[PDB]
């Protein structure tokens, strides 16, 4: 009958009465975690606990209520102490996690002196799932650096960890794992799932986008699955995976022509109106918070006879009335427009894009930030001359010197990490006998090694501390630093100075980039709110200062991430900008 | 060392084709190999003189103010020293490393130093949070084949000997006879019984 | 310098003789020569015309064409151009020489050339493509070669792809083929068998080993044998005929693989009648065999007395369990076992190898033997010699050696293995030189037995007297030899079980039946052969459990005596101590030694603990110090590869007759038929154990799949090998932890094979 | 390479969860380590000694009287019957014991366990020795003579004086 | 008693996370260079390192200032249930004579027990 008359709650499958996906389970025992570490310093501010009953409770002393004549409080003591009596691993991660941030705060609070608070994006590694609740394929963990591939129920996948790679390592889905190793091996997938006959089993069938093929079939027959995932048997001319979910919150309205989910999606409560993908996963910037959300697709066609954007898609507004249709483009989730933001106009009439045409290969993988700079400036005590002699000259120096390196104290042999180029020293003359230099420290995270370096904030301090930047904030200020020129001395001045953002502080400052071909696609400032800065200029683009442009008309380039755009023949030409073929 | 060619055996040791050069030949192989062992009896090392030793020989001979100092085992010391002067830290080619240049005390050369990297290791696995995959201890699977085995103890020890082999001893025989893997292999496709080896490899009974 | 030996498709330039100058004299001038074209990238200087002496010669190249025959690669497999006799290019300085690489091309003058076309089309959709995901680097491979195409030779990569596909598919060990852009050329690299799969509780996944990372990675799918390919597969069987069988799912975790089994197929004529006694006959028949069900198993001691349907004398059959999309020539397992069923149904074999099979991607055979009287009945002399199942588990493995390749099996790449009372039997064949001049096995698996054993062999005149003994029991004669035969050759079968049942109990005369020395198949005992100097190396590995023992060996032996009105008396406790440690076991000395080190009370009445201190002191004796000899005599004289384990005591599945080691490598956690009885720590441990006995089998070590990849075993610890000496000595022991230990039973196996063995000869 | 491969397995001698190794300043192991109630002492490389652990408390690490003792008794078991080799003698907190002997000969020896000029006498005859005031005193009459290139003060009968002054000596 | 009452001291003036002592019990302690913690007049190290010997003295403290903290509290906010205790039950005291020596007799009179 399936009436509803009682309580309710959701159950794991052992009966466990804690509906979630795996992942999204997974996800919520972090966030919990997280939360009791946060309660932990609130109490800790607030003083309603000893210092040293946390201390009892590790050595299996509780003192009960009854024998403290304690009468009982909201955040009464019981809530506290069995964090703490199982001595477990789970409660050793909860005291160290809510120890770090108590200090932190407190540092930040009465004097922010020594260093900058850490990136809001370097905390417990937390599952990415995707729309459904399902595992994504890659996981991640900002912090570290460190990518691997996880199955379909989150299990890591041996040998597929990486660190710090330059790009992020690609990870089968479930459908595609499954259909390799049943070609491999014919390891199959049971389709009766009890007492198979052999032509019971069939080897799964993928889209080239991943996800299980609506239909499945053995030499027994053919049936439906979920598109998501193969469980299959939707018993509701195969159910689309809207009509699965329709027979995520709100059940989804979807069109006719096949299932597909209608593009404006609602909820009847909360007054958001939105775009959906074909997928049916949300559009990321398209939630109006309104009626009539912009999810109409253009009257113009693409620019280079391209039959649809990959990542994205071209979400223009209603049928503008003069014949505007103004439209923007709007990438998935997981991905980025590597050019930055732009309005696009279509000609309803001519039937032709006004405005520069979008660009179909622009949607792309973001990846981690790539790089960490500092910078510091001192001071060189004729003009009118070519000074670029002593920018190699000053290099030099620092070369020789050991601050064009970083040692790191290994076990065994010591790795040297360079941090430097033609371009760390920059000299310009401020008056007489006083020259003006800039030092600028930059480097790779894939030369960083991850076994002495763990964290990004271990990589930070090994830049800016005793043995790059304090080691040469001493040398400085000690005034040994001369340059030997023609039996001439350049002594340098004692005063050292270091960027902290358009504000010379007396403290350096770590600034995250990419590498030479990614360009940036998060502004400098806020590169602490947003781990993945960098993405590859695609196939119609070129890499120039820090940012990637379009081929010009007339112009083409095949190969990702590159530095020029090929011209084309002298007898041909490209009709639009952005060309990415011959 | 003049080497004498009248009384060299042959061997069993050989590929099936007949080598590209010379220096593939086990002609050159046996050459080398009594080389070594002649070496070892006139200097302690199954070697020839390393880098290091060279250098700080031809300081002492021609009495320089900085004479390297070496290892037993050929490779530099952290820790070098000048006559009445400075000191400083160096790396295995012998230059100093920039910033380590010590005046009255031998330099705190930092040798072992597993500990900050160890102790860093557990703070990002400590901070890595309750559940998910992570980011002294016995390399993969070396502990159960060489020494669950029992296969390299043996090897160690003197036999009916008190005399204890060094560590490098060791290693300097190893790839005295042994140049590459490929090599190895050779030997043992080639040598059924471990009776018969130092015969095949230095055409004789040579170390007697 | 190149290191390919051989270049096919080149284009030469200019061809100059240079026998009137040294050597050296005649690279410089070629090297001279090809710098003066500017079309040149590179030279050959090299002896022509070989055969005839050699002339020196420089040819200036304008294409090196198809780079193959590396002295680098190759070493173990090889499948492209070698071996050109007519030529000389190997000493130094000889070789293909390449003008440095550079981006920038030839003057545009120069005249274009391209690798001849292909005469025939290559599909790309016979190909399966690979993503990175499917492959995992291994630079300990070895079966692998290589070829290079010079990047101005062809003029785009799909020519380069489809010159190197071709390659591939000419070649029927040839599997994969992987491409890679290098700065000067495309690299081909062509691979064997080498795939490599991990297993768990709920999927199985594989993947291929490469020795370096490619872009493209084509693989040629495996085409059934031509009989095979439908669930009811129909394989031919040479001057026999048609073999049918059927087809079986097969769930490992949550993973289901198609396993075809064929059920009862006879390698030898029923012994029946005049065959009763004597050596195994041909088999004559024709047309379709239907071997989908299983056949009768053979006469053991202590069959219950209403027979069981599945109990005869016709019990001379096979069981093959193949999985299907095997690679070529698979390893093959050939087990001997008789079932003491009473569980196993009429559709069901008592021991599946199905799991073992699909986990370890090889290729099972089981096969049953006369066993008891029926088997080894023997008068000690030519009359009658004996051997009978001896020459049964010949004949089987002679048909293995003959109709595998049909079933997609290496005869050259064959397991022997057997358990209990036929691990000491089917030793014998590792002591015999018709076995080993016949090559039947490679490798040998013997779970709990031993050549070693004090039971190995049966001495002539207690086979005469055992022989009579029998003949008394049925009422036969024992006059004559020719005689007595003729008259238990027309007993019932029932008669004569009983008869052999009622003489084998352990508490009475304790005459078991065995192998003699006869000097046809068996010319002197094994311990004389094993004093020899090996001839040829066979890779062991050995164990035994703790829940092993004489008595519950002989289970059903007690169970028909105590049915027959039979108790334990006091004569039944001394002939139980006597008959255990004794018959050319000791002498007065021995039985005292052994009371004393066991604390064996003969005069007691407490079964209970006189069977359990008797069993200790047996179990010992009989089967874990022998095997603990084998290995290590195995070891000390190189005979091959040692392993050993060692099964730990269970109390969890005493209804199975399966010991512990043989229900964890044949897979039993997995069987339907026992479903809700295992654990899932069972299952995983289970599941370990069948990947380290298909190591063995398909390598000869526990620790690897590939005989010529080297990577380390991620499924459980490593196995080490067994080093026969004090201090070492370490086996594998077969808990949940799957640890490694050293010294087994030391103290106790010091006792018999030092003390006792030192009374005995004196 | 080979040789590579000889010096990990040498090294893997002796090789074996959410432990911290403690370090000082200089980078070295502190040689006391703890995790989860257990404390142990280390060697250089950090690895634990055999008889170190101990639950509930902290140890203390081996000293130079107990380092010779456990390594001339691992030489005595390879001495044959009926002989003796000599074996340094420690009290319970690690010190020297004031009188060695050894085939029926005794000195009287320092904190370092070296012999006493002077103070040698036969096994059953009585010997006086220096008192533990004396000896630390005379041993830092020393640290300091070395350092420009407190030391202890010593009531009556050699008794430590119970107060106790700092500085140079006078 | 001074070391329990100076717990007490800084658990009212909040110094120090709650879960800092529980670390110590565990053998981990945070170094004050990689807290970036500037350090203060009562630093870190006092307090630790009475906690990071898990000796019975810290028990003893770490119990004895836990009972001093509640009690406290108890009667600042309502001193409703009972009696504080009786300021001569507290731990032993040994008693002593005119010049520094051991009176023969000793008493605890927060269990009536004497030697
Ligand atoms: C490449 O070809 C050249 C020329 O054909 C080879 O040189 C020739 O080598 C043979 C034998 O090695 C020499 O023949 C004679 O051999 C007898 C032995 O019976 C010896 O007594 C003579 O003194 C002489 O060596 C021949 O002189 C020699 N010719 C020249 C011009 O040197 C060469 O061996 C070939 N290289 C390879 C790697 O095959
Ligand atoms: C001293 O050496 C000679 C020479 O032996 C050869 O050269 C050695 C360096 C080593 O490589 C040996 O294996 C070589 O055989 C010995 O004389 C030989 O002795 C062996 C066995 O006695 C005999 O087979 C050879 O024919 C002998 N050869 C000659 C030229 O005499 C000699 O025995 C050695 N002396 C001692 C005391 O060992
Ligand atoms: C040395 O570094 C300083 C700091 O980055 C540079 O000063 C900046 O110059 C840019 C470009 O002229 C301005 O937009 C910024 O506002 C300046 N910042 C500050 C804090 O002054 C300076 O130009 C560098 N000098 C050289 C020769 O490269
Ligand atoms: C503690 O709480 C007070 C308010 O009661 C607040 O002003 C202060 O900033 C807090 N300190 C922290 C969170 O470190
Ligand atoms: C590659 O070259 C071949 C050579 O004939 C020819 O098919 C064509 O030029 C190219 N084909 C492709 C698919 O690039
Ligand atoms: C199997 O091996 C034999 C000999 O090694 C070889 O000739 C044959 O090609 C291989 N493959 C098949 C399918 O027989
Ligand atoms: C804590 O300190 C405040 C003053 O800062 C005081 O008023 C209060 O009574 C104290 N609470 C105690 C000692 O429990």
């Amino acid at each position: 009958a399936h009436f509803d008359l009682r309580s309710c709650w959701c159950v794991d499958e052992a009966g466990q009465k804690l509906c979630p996906g795996s992942c999204e389970e997974v996800k919520l025992r972090v966030l919990q975690f997280i939360r009791e570490a946060e309660e932990i310093v609130t109490y800790s501010n607030s003083s309603r606990f000893p210092l040293g009953e946390s201390f009892l409770a590790a050595k299996g002393i509780r003192l009960t209520d009854e024998e403290l004549a304690f009468p009982p409080l909201s955040p009464s003591r019981e809530t506290f102490l069995e964090k703490f009596l199982s001595g477990s691993d789970y409660a050793i991660r909860l005291a160290a996690q809510s120890t770090f941030d108590f200090y932190q705060r407190r540092l930040v609070t009465l004097a922010e002196s020594p260093r900058a608070p850490s990136p809001v994006w370097s905390s417990a590694y937390l599952p990415q799932c995707d729309a459904f609740g399902g595992w994504e394929p890659v996981q991640c963990h900002a912090a570290t650096g460190h990518c691997w591939c996880v199955d379909g129920k989150g299990e890591y996948v041996p040998t597929s960890l990486t660190a710090r790679s330059r790009q992020i390592p690609q990870c089968p889905t479930s459908c595609e794992r499954l259909r390799a190793s049943g070609l491999l091996s014919s390891w199959k997938q049971a389709g009766v799932q009890a007492e198979p006959s052999p032509k019971d089993l069939f080897i799964p069938t993928c889209l080239e986008t991943g996800e299980f093929a609506r239909l499945q079939a053995s030499e027994a027959g053919t049936w439906c699955v979920d598109p998501a995932s193969g469980e299959g048997v939707p018993p509701g001319q195969c159910p689309s995976l809207c009509e699965v979910l329709q027979s995520p919150g709100y059940s989804p309205a979807c069109r006719a022509e096949d299932g597909g989910f209608s593009p404006v999606q609602c909820d009847p409560a909360q007054g958001s109106c939105w775009c959906v993908l074909g997928s049916g996963e949300e559009v990321p910037g398209t939630r109006v918070a309104g009626s009539q959300p912009a999810c109409e697709s253009p009257q113009c066609p693409l620019p280079f006879s391209v039959a649809d954007v990959a990542g994205g898609a071209i979400l223009c507004e209603r049928a503008s009335g003069a014949a505007g249709q103004r439209c923007q483009l709007r990438c998935s989730q997981g991905y980025r427009s590597a050019f930055p933001p732009e309005p696009l106009l279509c000609s309803v009439q001519r039937r032709r894009w006004e405005s520069r045409p979008p660009q179909p290969r622009a949607c792309q993988r973001p990846q981690f930030w790539q790089t960490l700079q500092t910078q510091a400036q001192f001071q060189l005590l004729d003009y009118s001359g070519l000074l670029l002699a002593f920018q190699v000259f000053l290099l030099d120096e620092l070369t020789a010197r050991g601050f064009c390196q970083i040692q790191v104290k290994t076990a065994g042999t010591p790795v040297s990490i360079p941090v430097c180029d033609d371009s760390s020293v920059k000299v310009e003359c401020l008056s007489r006998e006083r020259l003006g230099v800039n030092i600028t420290w930059k480097l790779q995270l894939v030369d960083a090694p991850p076994a002495s370096l763990p964290d990004l904030q271990d990589v930070e301090e090994a830049l800016a501390g005793k043995y790059l930047a304090g080691r040469f904030a001493d040398l400085i200020q000690s005034g040994t630093f001369q340059l030997h020129l023609d039996s001439k001395t350049f002594s340098a001045d004692t005063s050292i100075r270091f960027l902290q953002g358009d504000r010379f502080g007396i403290s350096p400052r770590t600034q995250f980039g990419c590498l030479e071909g990614f360009g940036r696609v998060v502004a400098a400032s806020d590169a602490s709110q947003d781990a993945l800065g960098c993405v590859k200029c695609p196939e119609g683009s070129y890499f120039q200062d820090e940012q990637c442009i379009p081929c010009p008309a007339g112009f083409y380039q095949e190969q990702a991430g590159s530095l020029a755009c090929v011209p084309c023949p002298e007898g041909r030409t490209t009709v639009y900008a952005g060309a990415f073929s011959q | 060392l003049e080497l004498l060619l009248d009384e060299i055996y042959d061997t069993i040791f050989a590929g099936l084709d007949l080598a590209s050069t010379f220096a593939e030949t086990t002609l050159y192989r046996i050459l080398q190999r009594r080389f070594l062992a002649v070496q070892l009896v006139i200097s302690g090392r199954f070697r020839c003189p390393t880098k290091c030793e060279v250098e700080r020989f031809a300081a002492t001979s021609f009495r320089h103010p900085y004479v390297p100092s070496c290892h037993p085992d050929g490779e530099y010391q952290a820790a070098q020293c000048q006559q009445g002067g400075p000191c400083w830290c160096v790396d295995s080619r012998g230059q100093e490393i920039p910033g380590t240049r010590q005046r009255g005390e031998p330099p705190s050369c930092a040798e072992d130093q597993s500990c900050p990297s160890e102790r860093r290791r557990a703070f990002s696995r400590l901070r890595f949070g309750p559940s998910g995959y992570f980011s002294a201890s016995c390399p993969p699977s070396i502990k159960e084949l060489f020494l669950d085995s029992g296969i390299f103890q043996p090897m160690l020890q003197g036999r009916d000997t008190r005399f204890v082999a060094p560590e490098s001893l060791l290693k300097e025989a190893i790839r005295g006879l042994f140049p590459s893997r490929e090599l190895a292999r050779l030997a043992l496709q080639f040598t059924t019984n471990a009776k018969r080896l130092q015969q095949n490899l230095f055409g004789g009974r040579f170390l007697v | 310098r190149l290191p390919f030996q051989k270049l096919t498709g080149i284009s030469i330039r200019n061809k100059v003789p240079m026998s009137d100058k040294s050597i050296s004299s005649g690279f410089f001038e070629c090297e001279r020569l090809c710098d003066m074209d500017p079309c040149c990238t590179g030279f050959g200087f090299l002896n022509v015309s070989q055969l005839k002496g050699g002339e020196v010669t420089c040819l200036t190249l304008n294409s090196l064409g198809l780079q193959t025959c590396s002295e680098e690669y190759g070493g173990v497999w090889r499948i492209l151009d070698c071996g050109s006799p007519d030529t000389e290019v190997r000493t130094y300085p000889f070789g293909w020489y390449q003008k440095p690489v550079s981006p920038s091309d030839a003057p545009s003058f120069c005249p274009s050339v391209a690798l001849p076309a292909l005469t025939e089309n290559v599909a790309l959709d016979s190909w399966q493509s690979l993503a990175l995901s499917s492959v995992i680097v291994d630079p300990s491979i070895r079966n692998f070669d290589v070829a290079h195409i010079s990047t101005a030779a062809v003029g785009n990569f799909s020519a380069a792809r489809d010159r190197c596909l071709w390659e591939c598919s000419r070649h029927q060990d040839c599997l994969v083929t992987t491409l890679q852009t290098q700065p000067g050329a495309v690299r081909c690299m062509f691979y064997a068998d080498t795939q490599s799969c991990t297993h768990s509780l709920q999927a199985q996944n594989c993947r291929l080993l490469l020795h370096e990372e490619a872009t493209y990675i084509y693989r040629k799918p495996n085409i059934p044998l031509p009989g095979f390919g439908t669930s009811s597969p129909s394989v031919p069987i040479a001057t026999h005929g048609q073999l049918l069988g059927r087809s079986q799912a097969i769930q490992v975790g949550t993973s289901w693989k198609p396993v075809d089994q064929f059920l009862g197929v006879p390698y030898a004529a029923p012994p029946l009648g005049e065959k009763r006694f004597r050596a195994p006959e041909h088999l004559n028949w024709t047309g379709s065999w239907e071997a989908t069900k299983p056949r009768a198993r053979c006469w053991q001691p202590g069959i219950r007395t209403p027979t069981p349907p599945g109990v005869s004398e016709d019990c001379l059959y096979l069981n093959v369990f193949v999985p299907q999309n095997m690679p070529p020539n698979a390893s093959v397992l050939v087990f001997f076992h008789n079932a003491a069923e009473g569980k196993g149904s009429g559709d069901r074999p008592a021991v599946d190898g199905s799991f073992l099979a699909a986990v370890g991607n090889l290729i099972v055979v089981t096969a049953s033997y006369r066993t008891g009287i029926f088997g080894f009945l023997s008068s000690g002399s030519s009359e009658l010699s004996g051997n009978w199942g001896l020459l049964d588990q010949v004949v089987a493995l002679t048909w293995v050696q003959t109709h595998i390749q049909a079933f997609g099996g290496d005869p050259r790449r064959v397991t022997l293995a057997a358990d209990r009372g036929g691990a000491d039997i089917a030793s014998i064949h590792l002591v015999t030189t018709r076995a080993a001049n016949s090559r039947l096995f490679r490798r040998a698996v013997l779970m709990g037995g031993s050549a070693l054993s004090p039971a190995a062999v049966i001495r002539p005149e207690r086979a005469r007297q055992q022989a009579a003994a029998l003949a008394k029991e049925v009422g036969c004669p024992s006059s004559s030899v020719q005689e007595m035969v003729s008259c238990l050759r027309q007993e019932p079968a029932r008669i004569l079980n009983d008869a052999q049942t009622k003489l084998l109990a352990v508490s009475g005369p304790f005459h078991y039946w065995g192998p003699v020395v006869d000097g046809q198949y068996l010319r002197e005992t094994p311990a004389r052969v094993l004093q020899r100097a090996p001839r040829v190396k066979v890779d062991l590995l050995i164990g035994s459990s703790q829940d092993d023992g004489l008595i519950n060996r002989a289970k059903a032996v007690k169970q028909f005596e105590e049915s027959q009105g039979r108790t334990s008396s006091k004569t039944a406790f001394y002939q139980a101590l006597q008959n255990s440690l004794g018959g050319e076991a000791a002498d007065a000395g021995v039985q005292a030694a052994a009371t004393w080190y066991y604390s064996l009370e003969h005069d007691s009445d407490d079964x209970a603990s006189f069977s359990r201190a008797l069993e200790q002191a047996t179990r010992d004796y009989f089967i874990i110090c022998p095997v603990i000899d084998m290995a290590s005599h195995w070891a000390r004289t190189v005979r091959g590869n040692v392993f050993m384990y060692h099964a730990p005591e269970s109390y969890s599945h005493s209804s199975l007759e399966l010991l512990t080691d043989v229900l964890y490598a044949f897979g039993l956690p997995f069987y339907p038929a026992y479903e809700g009885q295992f654990t899932l720590e069972e299952k995983s441990l289970s599941l370990k154990i069948m990947q380290y006995f298909s190591n063995f089998i398909r390598s000869g070590n526990p620790n690897y799949p590939h005989e010529f990849s080297r990577r380390a075993p991620e499924f459980a610890a490593p196995w080490p090998d067994f080093v026969p000496r004090d201090g070492a000595e370490s086996y594998k022991e077969l808990s949940v932890l799957l640890p490694n230990r050293q010294g087994l039973k030391k103290a106790d196996c010091s006792f018999w094979s030092k003390y006792i063995q030192s009374l005995k000869a004196s | 390479d080979l040789g590579d491969v000889m010096e990990m397995v040498f090294s893997s001698q002796g090789c074996g969860s959410l432990f911290v190794p403690a370090c000082t300043a200089e980078g070295s192991y502190e040689e006391v380590q703890c995790f989860a109630g257990d404390c142990w002492c280390v060697d250089a490389q950090g690895r634990e000694l055999a008889g170190s652990r101990v639950r509930g408390g902290r140890p203390r690490c081996p000293t130079e009287c107990e380092k010779q003792r456990a390594r001339m008794q691992s030489l005595l078991g390879s001495q044959p019957a009926g002989s003796s080799l000599f074996v340094p003698a420690c009290t319970s907190k690690g010190n020297f014991l004031p009188v060695q002997c050894f085939n029926s000969e005794c000195y009287c020896v320092d904190t370092e366990g070296q012999p006493i000029p002077g103070t040698r006498s036969a096994l059953g005859e009585p010997k006086k020795c220096p008192s533990p005031c004396q000896l630390q005193a005379e041993r830092a009459f020393l640290g300091t003579v070395r350092t420009l290139v407190y030391i202890p003060q010593c009531s009556a009968s050699g008794q430590w004086s119970p107060v106790q002054c700092d500085g140079p000596p006078e």
